[PDB]
């Protein structure tokens, strides 16, 4: 090594 | 900010102890993990994508304007990823992995992103270190709060073998995805054993930290960790220095290998300089 999510609302971006 | 540094607000300040700090104080002389406390590492922070919206890696807080990262999380031509400042934001003080913490997170855009000019991602990601300068100063609160860089003494005495660190991050538990931030503290090994367990070249601007097959406890970062704090607590002045960047391994809690971190104290000069012309 080497290198779900609920959408951020327009509260920056 | 940098004169509070490495006092949280809901411990230090208050004199409240967390469940696992003993454990660090008393060997001065993420898979198999632990949930985080509430307010636990307010310097944490999140490297996120814009596009899919994506974890990316870890990253820690060091002032009000200045992230600090691994640099392989900006630019890794092996696998087609070299981001800019517009590509990302930064999530800080967050607790859950995946939810949009409403009136407790803050949100910052990137303004400009320093990657060491001599980081080798060609052989063995020397020099894996990099610099974000966020467009907007951050507000600290009780779960936003900066770590302390070390200085040259405490550098040398907390950087020993069997000198046990913290390292924290939403990463992988196994080589699924946690709810909340995980922490798991592990010993720093001698160079010798670092050396001897890898066939990569390491340099002086790496250690390795882990327990070995005999000592029987587990523990180590994996994907999704990287560019995060390896800290330690300073039991002379009682603040929380990051001697370390989560940077490369071989797997994640495999036996016999090693987690390698960027030795921040010895890249240090590279960070001011930075900071003192940016």
């Amino acid at each position: 090594r080497x290198l779900d999510y609920e959408p951020i609302p327009e509260e920056a971006a | 900010g940098g004169a509070d540094c490495g006092l949280r607000p809901l411990f230090e300040k208050k004199s409240l102890e967390d469940k696992t700090e003993r454990e660090l104080l008393e060997s001065y002389i993420i898979v198999e993990g632990s949930d985080a406390e509430i307010g636990m590492s307010p310097w944490q922070v999140m490297l996120f994508r814009k596009s899919p919206q994506e974890l990316l890696c870890g990253a820690s807080l060091i002032s009000d304007r200045w992230v600090l990262t691994a640099a392989h999380c900006l630019l890794y031509p092996p696998w087609d990823k070299n981001f800019t400042e517009n590509d990302l934001l930064v999530r800080i003080g967050k607790h859950s992995r995946t939810r949009y913490e409403r009136n407790i997170e803050k949100i910052s855009m990137l303004e400009k992103i320093y990657i060491h000019p001599r980081y080798n991602w060609r052989e063995n990601l020397d020099r894996d270190i990099a610099l974000m300068k966020l467009k907007k100063p951050v507000a600290f609160s009780d779960y936003i709060h900066p770590v302390c860089l070390p200085d040259r003494e405490t550098a040398a005495s907390l950087l020993q073998a069997g000198y046990k660190g913290r390292v924290t991050g939403w990463g992988n538990l196994k080589e699924g995805q946690p709810s909340v931030l995980q922490v798991v503290n592990l010993p720093i090994v001698e160079r010798p054993v670092c050396k001897d367990s890898t066939r990569i070249r390491i340099t002086d601007n790496m250690f390795c930290a882990g327990y070995k097959p005999d000592e029987g406890k587990r523990g180590d970062a994996c994907e999704g960790d990287s560019g995060g704090p390896f800290v330690m607590k300073s039991p002379f002045n009682n603040r929380w220095y990051q001697m370390g960047i989560v940077s490369w391994g071989e797997g994640c809690d495999r036996d016999g290998k090693y987690g390698f971190y960027t030795h921040v104290f010895r890249l240090k000069k590279w960070i001011q300089k930075v900071i003192d012309q940016f």
